[PDB]
Order: C-alpha cells, then structure tokens, then sequence
C-alpha cells in the first residue's frame, strides 16, 4: 500500500533550517531573497493552495506532451501554416519571437525563487515552476523550427531577443524589470501575481480558442497544453502578498503590484490588442480587446485584490478608459513602421472591418479612421511611399514604446515629460513616468532606441543603418499582411 | 532578400543535422549579449552588478560556452520520460515492500540508526537542491543551466523519497521522533555538522565557477559516497532492502551529474590556465569535504574504514577529470 | 541641427523631428508637417499651422527662431492650426 | 544491466512438452490443431521472422493508444465528420459497420492459433496477435461512437454483424470461412497470410492515406495507428507454410492460398473498389483501383508466392482480367440497391467523372457507361422510380454476393450454376463455384438472402418484409451519397 | 424515421451513461445469435458442432450473459497502461539487483532448488496461459472473453518473466544445466507430476463452463499458492530478494483473475442449480490440486507445513465466492 | 408461380424474376424486361425479346410455355434481341 499525499506533504517543505557557519544574511542576501524585515518564522506561513509532489509531476507532464508531440507530428506533413491566413502565419511568428526565449529565461526567475525564498513551500514551487519555463521555451522552438524552410521569419522564435529591433527592446525591458533583476520575493508578486496570473493564464486560453477557430489544431494543442502549467506557478505570489500585508508591508507591495500591473499592460497593448482587433478575421471575431479585457483581465484583478486587502492601482480610472484607444494607436504604429518588426502587420481596415471597429468603439472612424483614410487614399491614388516612415516616433523610456494616443477630431496624443539630472526623459503616460520616479536609480542611465540614435550609436545614423542595427533586412522586414488586397475595396 | 534556411542561423555552418536537443537548448541566454550592462535596465543596479561579478568576471574561462554540450543531452520531454520510468520503479518498491510488512521487521538499533543518519538528508539533500538551483541562474551558458536545472529536479526527488519514507517510519514507530527531530539532529549532532559546515559556506559561494566546483565537484561527491554508499551498503547488511535499492536507485542520478559535470570540465581544460583554477577551488574546498566525510562516517559502525573508502572514492571522481 | 519632438495635430503620435536651430516656427512646422501632413493628416491650405511648447502649451509666433525659444533638445512641440 | 533480447527469446517458445496424463491428439485434436501428420519435432522449426517480447509489447502499444486517442480528442470539439464530403462520411459507415466486429472476431481467431497451433513461436506470436485484434476492435467502436448522435447509421459499427443486411451476410460468410471455422494451421494461412498480408496490410496504408487527403486527421491517425500492428501477427502464416512445403503438404497449402486470395478479393471488390473508384472525389485520386490493385497487391502475392515455392492460382490469368469489370458491377449494385445498406452510395458518374472512368478503364462508357446513361435519364425526366430495384438480386452461394459482370455492348454477365444433391447452386465466377465443389459439406446446406426468401423464411415476402428481415429502416436505409446533385450537370 | 441515439442501440435504456469499457466491450459476440447455426456455413461443420456442445450446452446457464461485467473494467488501452507501469517496475528490479551483484551472493544450495522448483515453471506457467486463452474462444459472451483475454497475456508475461530470469541464472552458473532441463525436470520430476497431470487432464476440458472452474478456480489458485506464495516466502527467507520481489508482483495480477472469476461465479450463482454444477465441478477436480500441492511442496523444506497452507488458502478463495 | 434469375442482354446483373408456369417465353421474357428495361437497357421495340436457357444456350421458341420447358427451380436464364 502507499501513503495518502496529505499524511506526507509537509514534510517535503519542512526544510529551513538555523545557519551556523555563515549568518542568515549572507546565506539569504536581502537583494535576492528580499525578506524584508519578516522573520524566517514569519514566512514559513507561506502555503501554496495548489499543491503537487515530484512523482505526479513527472507523470502528469510526461503525458502532456506524449499528446502535444503527437499532435504536432499527425499534422506535420499537412501543411497548414502554407494555406492559413496571413493574418493568423504573422500572429504565430510574433508570438514566438517575443516569448519563446523569455519562456526560458522565466526559468530563471523561478530558480531565483527556488534558492532566495526564505519560504520553503515557494522554494519547491518554484522548483517546479522552473521546470514548466523550461518546458515552454524548448516546446516553443521546437515546434516554430518546423517553419524554418518556408521563411527566414520563423528564425526569429530564436533570433529576436538577440537583436536591439524595438519591440525586442520592449520585450526585454519588460521582463528583465519585472523577473530578472528583482529580489525573490518582488518576483513572486511581479512576474506570478500580477503577470502570469492577471494576464497569460486567461490570454493563452483564448489564444488556443481562437488558434482552434483558424483551424491550426497544432498550435491550439500547443498553446492549450502549456496553458494548463500556468496555475501551479503562476500561484507563488499571493502567498507573498498575504504575508506582506499580514506584516507591516501593504504600502510596499501595493506599488509593486501597481507597477507591475501597468508595465504588463503596456506591452500587452501592442502584443495582443492588434491581433485580436484586426489581424484577426472578422468572421471569427468572438469579443472585442477591450471587451475581453474587462472580462477576463479587469474582473478578476479587482476581485483578486479584494481577497488580498489591497487597493486598486492609483490610475485604475484613466486605466479603464485607455482601453478605448492605446491598442488602436500601437496597431497603427506597427502597420506604419511595418519594415521593422519580424511580421507582416494587417491592416485590418476593410469596410465591413471599420464599421466593425465602430460598432466595438464608439467614434474610431472620427479619430483613428482618419488617418487610414489618407492612408487608403494613396495606396488608390500610387502614393505607397507615403505610408512608410522617414524618422523614429519618440519613444517612451519606461515601455520603450511609442508615444501615440487618440488622433483625428477628438485629438489628444499627450507626451508626459520629465527632467531629471541634466537630462530630458518622455513618457507615453502618466503611469509609465510614474514608474520611473518611484525608483530613478532603477532605470536612470538606461536609453531607448532614440537616445542611442542622438548620441551617435546607431551608424550610419540613417533608416539603413538603424535596420542593420536592429538586425533586420529584406525578407524578414515587415510589410502589409495580405499584400494591400483590402485597397481593391476602394477603388 | 534573405533565404530560409534549414536550422536555426546560429547552427547553420554546422556538419551534421541539429539535433531536437540542440534546437531547443542552444544559446538561449541573453544577458551575456552586452557585459556592459547585462539587462535592459539601468547598468548599475544590483543585479547588474551580480552578474557582471559572478558570472562575467569568473577565473574560470572560455570563449565560447555555448559551445558546451550536454553528454546525455536531456531535454525536458526526455527527462520526464526518462524519470517517469524510474519513479515507477521506486513507487513498486514502496508499495511492495509495504505489502509484504518490510518495515515491522526492522531491528529497533537499525531503526534508530535510521533516525539519526538517514531521515535528517532531507536537510542535505534540498540543501543540494537550493545548491544546483544556484548554479543554474549564474551560468555563462543555457546548455550549462539545463544541467544544472534538471540536476536540481533530482535533488527535490531525493529530499522527496525522503519526506515519503520518514513518514512512513514515523507511522510504525511513532515514539523514535520521526519527522519532528530530524532538524535538531542536522542543526546539532556531531555526526552532521562537517556536512553542515560544507554546503552552508558553499551556499555563499557566488562565482559560478567556484559555485560548479564546490558543488558538483567536492560536495556532492563527498554526500554521494557518505550516504549512498556507506550508509546503502550498511542497509543492505542490515536487511533494510527497500533503502539498500532506495539507495541505488538515486545514484542513476547522481551519475548523471558526475557525467555532465565531467564534460565541463573536459572542455573548461582546453583553455590554458583553467586546471590550476579548478585544483585550487578544489583545494580549497577538499578539506571541509574531508571533514563532512570523517564526522558523518566515524559515528557508524566500520567507522574508520567507511571513511577511508569515502574519501577515496570522491578523490576518484575528479581524478578521472583530469582533475 | 536640433532635436525636437513633433506631436502634429489630428496625428496618433509624436515622431523625432531634426530642425536647424535657425528655422522659424513656421519652417519647423513646415518639417514636421512632411512626417504628418499627407501621409495620415488631410492637409489645410485654408488655415495655418503654428508651433507651441507642449510642457506649458506656449503659443511661438510665426518668425520666433528656434535659437531664441530656448528649448530643451528633444523638447516636444505641438503644431497646429490656427490663423 | 540487462540482457540483449537475443540471449534469452528461444526461452520464451521452449515450451513444447511430451504428454502424458492425456494423448497428443487429446490434447490437440487435429479438427483444431492442424498438425496434418507433420510432427511436434517438425513444427518446432517454426521461426517468426518478426520478435517481440511482452515488456517490449506494453511499452510501444500503450505509446501508440496515447497518441492516438490523443489526437481524436483535440480534433474533437471540430466536427469535421460535418463539414466533410458526403463520400467520405459514408466512406467511413461502410469500414466501421462492416469491420469493427470482425477485428474483434479475430481476436479468438488468433486464440485459435494460440491454443492449438503445435509450433511454440506461433502460440505466443498468436497471443500478441490476440492482443492487437481485441486492440482495433475496441479502438474502431470508441471512435465511431463519437457520431451515434448525428445519425444513426453509426450505430451500425456495432449493429452490422448482429443483422442479416446482405453486405453483412457477406462479411460473415468470408470471416467464418477464413478465421472461424478453420483449424490453427489453415487460419495461419488464410488469415495472416492470404488476407492480412495479401490485402489489409496494404489496403489500411492507402485508406490513412486517402483520409488524409480527405482532411480527416482523427480517422488518418486511427487507422495509421492500427496498421503498424499488422504485420506483429500478419507475420504468422509464412512460416506455416514453409512447413507444410518443406513436409509433403504443398498442394494442401496451394488450395488455402488459392481459396482464401479469391475469397479475398470477391469482398474485397465490393468494399474497396467502389471506393476508390466513385466514392473518393476526382481530384483526390491518385491511381484506380485497378492500378492500385496492380501495383500493391497483385505483385506482392507474386513475389510471395515465389519464394515458398508455391505456384500461381490456377485463376490468376481470369482474375488479372475481372480488375476491368468486378468493382463496377458491385458498385453499380449497390447503388442502384442502395437503400439496402446502411451507408449512402456515392454515383461518381458525373461528366468529368465518366471520362475519368474511361482514361482509367478502355471502353467504360460503351458497357457500364450505358447503364448509367439510363438512370441519369430518368432522373434528369423526373422518373426516380426507375432507379431502385422491385426484386431480389441472384446471389453468388459462396461470396454471398450479387452475379454481374460486364454490361452494355460488350455484354457478359454470366452465371456459372451447379447442381448438387437435388439442388441448384449459384455462383458469380468459375473461381466461386470452385471453392464449393473442392469441399462441399463445408457450405453445403448454408442458404443466401434469395435461397431463405424461395424458402419462406423472409415474411412478409416482399420489399417490405425483406427490409425488416434485414434490420432497416428509414434513417438508416441508403440512398444517392450527394442527394442526386449531379444531375444538374445533365440538365 | 430512426432518430440518433445518446449511446450504442444496445445500450440504450441504461440509467447512467455507458463507461468507455462499456462501449468497447458489450455485445461482441455474434456467434450466439444463431444457436442452432453459429456460423455462416455449412450447419454440419466441426465447428458448429464444437460451439454447439461445448459452448451453447454447458450445464453452467444464464439467459444474458452479455450482461457480465469486469469489476476491474479492464479495456486494452488501460491494460497496457497499468501493466507498462508493472513493467517498469520489474524492469528496475532485474536490471538494479543485477547492478549489485545479487546474483553472485546466492547459495549454492538455493541455486539448485531454483533448478528444480523454479525454472521449470516457464511450461507450467504456458500451460496456464493456453488454458485461458481456449476460455477466451469458447464463453458465451465478449465481456467474459476480455477478462480471458488480458488474464492470458499475464500468463504469458509470468512465462516471460521466467525465461529471462532463467537466463541470467545459466549465466552465472552455467554447469547447473538452467535453461536445458527445465522440460525433463518437469517431465519426469515428481515434484511436478502432480501439477503435469492437473493441468494436461484441465486442458482438454472443452466445456466453457468446466474450463473456467477447472483452471481459473482450481488449478490456478493452486498454482500460486505453491508457487508465488509458498516458494516466494521461501525465497525471502533464503536472501532471493529479486524472486521473493518477482513473486509479489506476478501475485497482482493473479489477484485481478480471481476478482473477475469471483464476479463472474456471483453472476452464476443468480441462476438457481449453477452452484451445484460448480461445485461438482470442483468436486471433480479439487482431487487434482491436492495431490499437485502434495508433490510440489512436499519437496520443499517444512514441506507438510507448506502442504496444509497451500490447500487451505486455495479452498479459501473458492469459498469466499460461496463455492 | 414460378422462380427463374433474369440475365438481360445489355444489364449488367442476373435478377429474381417471378413467372407464372404457363407464360409463353414471350411474356416471361415481358415480365423480365420490367426489371431491366428502362431501368439500366435502353429499350428496342425495332426488335423482339428471345427467351434461351443459360446452361447450354437453348433458344427457346416465343410461344413456349414455361410448362413445357421442363426448367429446373431457379434455373439462369437469358433474355435477347433478335427478330
Ligand atoms: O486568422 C486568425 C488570425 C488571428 C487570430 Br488570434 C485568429 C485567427
Ligand atoms: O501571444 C502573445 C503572448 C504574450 C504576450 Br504579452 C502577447 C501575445
Ligand atoms: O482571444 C485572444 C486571442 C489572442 C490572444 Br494573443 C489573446 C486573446
Ligand atoms: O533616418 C531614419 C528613418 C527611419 C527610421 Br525607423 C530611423 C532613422
Ligand atoms: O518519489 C516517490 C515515488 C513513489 C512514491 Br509511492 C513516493 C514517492
Ligand atoms: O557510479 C556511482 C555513482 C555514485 C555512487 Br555513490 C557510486 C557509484
Ligand atoms: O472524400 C473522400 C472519399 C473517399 C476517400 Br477513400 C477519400 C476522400
Ligand atoms: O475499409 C475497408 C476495410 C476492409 C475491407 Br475488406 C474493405 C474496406
Ligand atoms: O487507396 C485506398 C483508399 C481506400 C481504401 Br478502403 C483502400 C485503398
Ligand atoms: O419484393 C421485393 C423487393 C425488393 C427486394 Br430487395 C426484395 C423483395
Ligand atoms: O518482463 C520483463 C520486464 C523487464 C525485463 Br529487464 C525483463 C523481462
Ligand atoms: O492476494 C493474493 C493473491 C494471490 C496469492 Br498466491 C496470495 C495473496
Ligand atoms: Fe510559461
Ligand atoms: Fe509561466
Ligand atoms: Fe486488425
Ligand atoms: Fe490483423
Ligand atoms: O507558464
Ligand atoms: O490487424
């Protein structure tokens, strides 16, 4: 006979320990493990909800991806990604290139949990948790490699986080913020709290969903599968939060949570707002972005703080309302600047796809809809020259994203700037300069895309020389989706 | 325009086809990208200043870690498959052994034998864990952080066999203290406190060179020997068979690591100077390692020839690598 | 050769703009209006376009150079229009 | 370590014994065992070319159910079977009602060989071969079962054997006469060499194949799957005949062989020809069923037959030519009486179609090309009465099957009749009506639909009774696959 | 119109919906929907003839045997998976013990007894996995046929776990003639004779129902009671851990027949008179066992003990299915 | 009351036909014709329907009464065009 899991549990977690022969700091570094003042006794309250042993690990993933791999190698000689959308082929090579290797390097940031957390129980969560990263990163190159041989984008599942292309630059300083260079604790409640619970565990879900509706069942098996890992690490940080809250901490880790939930925000906006609001056909538009936010997103974060005694985020109210346009403006900044992304962007712009717009947002076409009309215009009247640009847009040092807000009548593009130390930062929004004056030291000497290119680091200091500085070049350089066919609609 | 190609472009220019483990183990670190300033943050924070002290400014070196290959070439599907097999094996061992009442004729001496020098492992043997979970966030290479991620999923294996078996004990004898003692017996017996002394001090051990070394090189061998060996050998004499094949099992693992640990090194001395900074990290912690081996072995019975046999034994190891 | 940001009215965004430090502002809006007019702004021949400090919302006349309204480089300057 | 299977697989077959408590024939009884005076020493020389082990056994089978059940279960929730060709989704009704029953069957037809066979490394293969029959048994009832409410006619993969609809008459009469009723020795050769070798091993490739073009991943990995378990057991009727050669035993063999391949065919003719022939769309076909049969069947049996020293059926050259002729008729038969199975005949006989049948096949349109010409007729001038049968269909008493050959100009349909103990036997081929007379007390008294309707035994005698008599009813009862839609192309 | 179903025709009418093992197994038989014709032949054939008597005529009745049910609800895809895992486990053992030597540190007297009491069991163990796959082709329903089915690929799997091991021990003591006596030991050996004649007389019992009782009820717990059970216990005693290990896990599976039989007797016994053809059927062949336990373990050491364990555990299992 | 298998010249499968035992071989093979002609034979009024034995090929005259013909239950029998 064997044991019942619950008789043996604990035992598994009962191992810290009274250091001897080095002290308690040295072997737990305040910068790594981040205890903050809480006692060891303190933090061994710390108990993980989900709770799973290494036997069943290992029986339970091996299965997994016995499914995955088979699935991926029934559908392998059938060729899907060659007859699929555009629309849907461009989606999975940004997905790829700005995840795949940060899936791995997420391992990372669960290791820096496994050795720093002062709580037992989250040292062997996140032992696991190191695993499953693991596992996201290999099967996220394993299955793009399959792609090579029909473009050179596909290389970028491996290449893009290797490069300074912006949106690389956006990737990485994003999680390099929010898991790479934090102490563990401040991991648990950036990267598992506030980033994998409140965003990728429900996008990856509807991901599948909608890569089911495209009809690629390998990558909806794909996603659908890894989807299912999410939870039994992405729980670490509540824990944290409790214990935080429960001790003389709730200031500490409210902003902590405010911080990180915005920053996710952002990069989320340029990342999943286009896609889900325009390179995703319109037959097979279950929601809009932002009426899948506040369903699936806004909800939950708001209940899940509620459990947590915490407040909501000081900026939850412009917060709300940015839902009805940062997505719409970083979608026409990636279409515009379409050469230097790693995708074909789509534009998404059709008729029918503008009243559709309208319909989900309340006067696009008085705002947004007036510059893809000009836009429209001379790709009717053989001007493309004028749909590409000729500089950079100033980008915000925070989100190292372009600063771009409501256009046409109701016009409103705002630029949050801020002096500091004899030099001139921007900020695409009240937030994201927020963010860098709770804690200048933390992001001070760092230099967006333009800073580089005004002092003199991107050479040539021409369109040619920043495309050879960001590694891109003719084949993998970005263009219009489906090859302007959605101009044919006005004349 | 560019042309597709028919492997990633890093491992274009290579002879053979790439492997699914070099696919998706090869160069997937990026913080070694700039030196300067590691991550996409301000170069002076901590952690800027951690890596760039630890990881970039390491004694031992090479120009091209990524170059480092696994000799098992584990990959997380193999793994698990591979380890999904083992743990059934240890599943039929337990639940078997259970069935045939193996644990009521255990001798009451072999039972307290049991208390003081097997069950407080699980001490040593997360401690291992927290060790190897180290390594793999300092490493200069992402073929070197598998090995060490997935060395750190054996050692929470071991502590787990552990936690399992002790629970176990605690049930069929319940007065001995099982599960609850086990602490004071590795914070206070003498018995535990040159192994103590050892992982405590290389828990601090930072450069992630001298990190591999004082782990995998000196320490784990030293608690390899120490007590799966010495102590699983004097199982078996004891009658205690599921710990005498509980024991062997877990070296499967323990090979492991000594094999990819072997090819670091292999490769680390194909740059000159590499050897004398290995021998003198060795040096360095060879004498805690001799005194892990001397207070655990001592105390059980054969005492003096288990220690001699310990230390030569772990010495073999890092021969066999040329040192 | 000065920096400065341009965030043209009814545009979606601000986009860096090189203009020499002897423009008036009407040559400065004439440069940004290059990276905005025609290309995803209807033009407005009927009207005129000015530029003003986007920090305070300064209004500059038409013939201020650029060397006198101080600026800080990479200052952000919005152009609109006026008569 | 571990020993190297090759040190220790002659242990698992050492187990022949000398009886002595019981006789060797008690214990094998030649009725079952087949021995056919070839001694136990003799029979040891038996030596499957193809060995496996249990621990071996478990392992690879349970890999393949994971991937397999796998795959099914992602695909699921897609309703294919819906948005799929007409032809196919009968296509499949036909395989499943027709087979699922019958692999079970087999099943104790390999524990036939298992107990009885005299020769140690047939009786374990045996066992293994047991094991995968019960395998796909199960396996083609879990997934048909998937569809059971979205017509009823699925229900038929479990229903069929149990009726007495004429196609499942046929399929019981080929089974019982090859596997059944046959001792350990002649289903060796019967079964596992003259049908599984000679025709399924072979035939599943094409239909995963096929189905794959079709876009049926789940049923092309289904039956992928099941086919590689194949040749395991297929395996088993060589060796048996090299024995029997070897011994004075070849003409013995040669009529097993030559009985069991015609046997073969007759059935095969009816469920595979049509098939591939009218029911598989036009631009989804790679070669014909004639080609097909050529080039993977025909051959084969040759090079086979070569190397035991055996001859060529004495009916071969007859039977090289029915491949102009057969499977037109059976198909023509079925769907004319279509709505007496249990799945929708497809026409197949459109413009594009009809030529694509005379490329295929010389003089087409001129013999079987003018019945259709007719039916198509009646239907373009609405008279749909005249294209279902009033009457009964003589019946072949050994392949149970209607007699036609070839029609039109070319006419030739001949009936090859018999008279046996004040009795007029039927039989649609010479190589038919052989089969009988070479062992008569083997069919002797068994009775087809028309011999049972002549007798009194179909009550009521007319259509009516003889639907019921046969388990149909509308829902189920056939009619044209594509709802006569081309028709339109006559006018 | 006919209008689609929720569940297999047959199925319908059940209360809770029909379980996968319920799917995949009911109702297959179609030989017994013409008693009077079984197959599509000829009426005279031997076949029929065979079915007819020793199928359709058993004294053992019931009017629906379809509706039998495997309490392990057995199906081909969960047989593999359970058994793999078995698999594995005895794979460790073998090829771990192997590891250590285990071998080597045998009696030289033990390694005779194993000549003689345990390798010749490979045809004792075929002899079984014949008899249950004859009750495989000749029960009245599909249901009884699978529990048949599997029970004899785990025949099948003891005879291979034999003649594997047997193997290993030629290698290690090859004058001791492992692997070439096995079939004149259990010819011509007393010791066996008992079993020979049991199973020989068992296996030309045709009659479905008297096949069942004569090796599923009689000889088989016979069979392991003096082979798993009796030698196993043995084997513990003398050091063979890897046997005493092999035995406890061949006993699972003998345990899962014996469910599916006690099963398929409670069924049986619904019918009033089945329990009076059983046990008359026993009466018959309890004879047999007796004196196949009588020769067998009255060879061994504390033979009459082990003689009065065996008998009494075998009849044990017979009345806890009420005879 | 009769039971004969219908071979149609130009069809392409032997039928059950159902005929009385005094039909003339004109009427036998009239009541043939409905289970083959305008169904798949196109029909030819031009010429007239023969009714021979299959067995050995036996013309049998068109006033032939099927009383006459001997015929065995079930016996094959070829329905022709001629004159
Ligand atoms: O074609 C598609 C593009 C994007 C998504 Br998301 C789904 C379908
Ligand atoms: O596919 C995606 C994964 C992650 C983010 Br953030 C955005 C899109
Ligand atoms: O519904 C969704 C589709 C795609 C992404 Br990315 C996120 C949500
Ligand atoms: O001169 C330039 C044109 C375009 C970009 Br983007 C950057 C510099
Ligand atoms: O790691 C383990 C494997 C099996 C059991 Br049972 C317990 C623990
Ligand atoms: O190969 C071996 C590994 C570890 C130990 Br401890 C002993 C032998
Ligand atoms: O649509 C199809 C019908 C039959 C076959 Br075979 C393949 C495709
Ligand atoms: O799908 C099929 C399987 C077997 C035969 Br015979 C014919 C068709
Ligand atoms: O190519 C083939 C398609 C279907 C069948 Br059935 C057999 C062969
Ligand atoms: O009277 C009948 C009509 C059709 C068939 Br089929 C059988 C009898
Ligand atoms: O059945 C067996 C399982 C494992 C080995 Br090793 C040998 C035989
Ligand atoms: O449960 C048991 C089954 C078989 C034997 Br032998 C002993 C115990
Ligand atoms: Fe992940
Ligand atoms: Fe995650
Ligand atoms: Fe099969
Ligand atoms: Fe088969
Ligand atoms: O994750
Ligand atoms: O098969």
């Amino acid at each position: 006979s064997m044991l019942k899991r619950e008789d043996w549990y604990d035992l598994t977690r009962t191992t810290n320990w009274t250091p001897k022969y080095v002290t308690e700091n040295e072997l737990f570094p305040e910068e790594m493990s981040g205890a903050r003042g809480i006692s060891m006794e303190a933090w061994e309250k710390y108990d993980e909800p989900y709770k799973i042993t290494y036997p069943e690990y290992v029986s339970i993933q091996r299965e997994k991806d016995s499914g995955a791999y088979s699935i991926k190698a029934a559908l392998e000689r059938d060729g899907f990604v060659d007859r699929a959308d555009p629309g849907w082929v461009s989606t999975m090579q940004l997905h790829f290139g700005a995840i795949a290797l940060e899936e791995y390097a997420a391992s990372t940031a669960e290791a820096r949990m496994a050795r720093f957390a002062k709580a037992p129980g989250n040292r062997n969560m996140a032992t696991f948790g190191m695993m499953d990263e693991n596992r996201h990163g290999q099967i996220q190159l394993y299955f793009p490699y399959a792609n090579v041989k029909r473009s050179r984008k596909w290389d970028w599942a491996h290449k893009a986080i290797h490069t300074n292309e912006w949106a690389a630059i956006a990737a990485r300083s994003f999680f390099d913020d929010m898991m790479m260079t934090r102490d563990s604790v401040a991991v648990s409640i950036m990267l598992t709290f506030a980033f994998e619970t409140g965003f990728t565990n429900m996008q990856f879900l509807g991901l599948a969903a909608d890569a089911a509706e495209a009809g690629d069942h390998t990558f909806a098996s794909l996603i659908s599968s890894i989807q299912t890992d999410e939870s039994r690490h992405a729980q670490q940080g509540g824990p944290s939060l409790k214990i935080l809250v429960e001790n003389g901490k709730k200031d500490e880790a409210q902003q902590m949570v405010d911080v990180a939930i915005w920053r996710s925000w952002k990069l989320f906006s340029v990342l999943t707002g286009p896609i889900m609001d325009y390179y995703t056909p319109l037959e097979s538009r279950n929601q809009s972005f932002k009426e899948f936010m506040l369903e699936w997103i806004v909800a939950q974060f708001e209940r899940q703080l509620l459990d947590l005694g915490l407040d909501k985020p000081w900026y939850w109210d412009q917060f709300m309302q940015d839902l009805d346009e940062t997505h719409h403006g970083m979608h026409l900044g990636v279409w515009y600047w379409r050469p230097t992304v790693w995708w074909d962007p789509a534009a998404g712009v059709s008729p029918e796809e503008r009243e559709w717009l309208e319909e989900k947002y309340p006067g696009w076409n008085d705002t947004w809809g007036q510059c893809w009309d000009v836009i429209t215009d001379n790709l009717v009247n053989g001007k493309p020259e004028l749909t590409v640009p000729e500089t950079l847009p100033t980008i915000c040092n925070m989100c190292n994203l372009p600063i771009a807000h409501t256009p046409g009548n109701k016009w409103n593009v705002k630029d949050y700037q801020l002096e500091y130390e004899g030099r001139l930062y921007h900020f695409g929004s009240e937030a994201d300069r927020w963010c860098f004056q709770i804690d200048p030291e933390r992001y001070k000497n760092h230099t967006n895309l333009v800073d580089r290119f005004l002092k003199g680091e991107i050479q040539p200091a021409d369109l040619a020389g920043a495309l050879m500085y960001m590694s891109l070049e003719p084949g993998v350089m970005g263009d219009d989706a489906h090859d302007y066919e959605w101009v044919k609609a006005y004349q | 325009a560019l042309k597709p190609l028919k492997t990633w472009s890093h491992l274009a220019g290579n002879r053979r086809r790439p492997s699914e483990y070099e696919v998706v183990s090869t160069n997937l670190h990026y913080f070694t990208d700039n030196p300067e300033r590691p991550w996409e943050l301000d170069s002076n924070l901590p952690m800027q200043t951690w890596y760039k002290k630890y990881c970039f400014d390491s004694p031992l070196k090479h120009d091209d870690w990524n170059a480092f290959r696994d000799p098992d070439q584990l990959v997380y599907r193999t793994y698990n498959l591979l380890q999904d097999g083992q743990e059934s094996y240890v599943q039929g061992l337990f639940d078997q052994l259970n069935d045939r009442g193996h644990d009521q004729m255990l001798t009451r001496e072999w039972v307290e034998t049991l208390a003081r020098f097997y069950t407080p492992a699980r001490y040593l043997f997360h401690a291992l864990q927290m060790g190897s979970v180290y390594i793999h966030q300092i490493a200069p290479a992402s073929t070197i952080t598998n090995c060490a991620t997935y060395e750190t999923a054996d050692h929470l294996r071991w502590l787990t066999h552990t936690a399992y078996r002790t629970r176990e004990l605690a049930n069929c004898y319940p007065d001995v203290g099982f599960g609850k003692r086990e602490r004071d017996v590795w914070e206070n017996d003498p018995a535990w406190q040159g192994f103590r002394e050892l992982i405590e001090k290389a828990l601090i051990a930072w450069d992630w060179g001298e990190a591999f070394t004082a782990i995998n090189l000196v320490t784990k061998p030293a608690v390899e020997e120490a007590l799966l060996q010495q102590l699983g050998s004097l199982a078996q004499s004891e009658g205690d068979t599921l710990l005498g094949l509980l024991a062997q099992a877990q070296k499967r693992d323990a090979e492991r690591h000594r094999r990819w640990s072997s090819a670091l090194v292999k490769m680390a001395l194909e740059k000159e100077g590499n050897r004398e900074v290995l021998q003198k990290w060795v040096a360095k912690w060879e004498p805690l390692a001799d005194k892990a081996i001397e207070a655990y072995c001592s105390a059980l019975p054969d005492g003096e020839n288990a220690i001699v046999e310990a230390k030569s034994a772990s010495r073999y190891v890092r021969q066999m690598m040329g040192l | 050769t000065f920096p400065i940001m341009s965030n043209f009215e009814r545009d979606f965004v601000i986009q860096l703009v090189p203009v020499d430090t002897e423009d008036t502002m009407d040559q400065v809006a004439e440069k940004c209006a290059y990276h905005s007019i025609n290309r995803r702004v209807h033009p407005q021949p009927e009207k005129i376009l000015r530029v003003r400090r986007h920090e305070d919302g300064t209004l500059f006349p038409r013939g201020m150079i650029v060397s006198d309204a101080g600026l800080r480089p990479t200052e952000t300057l919005d152009i609109i229009f006026m008569d």
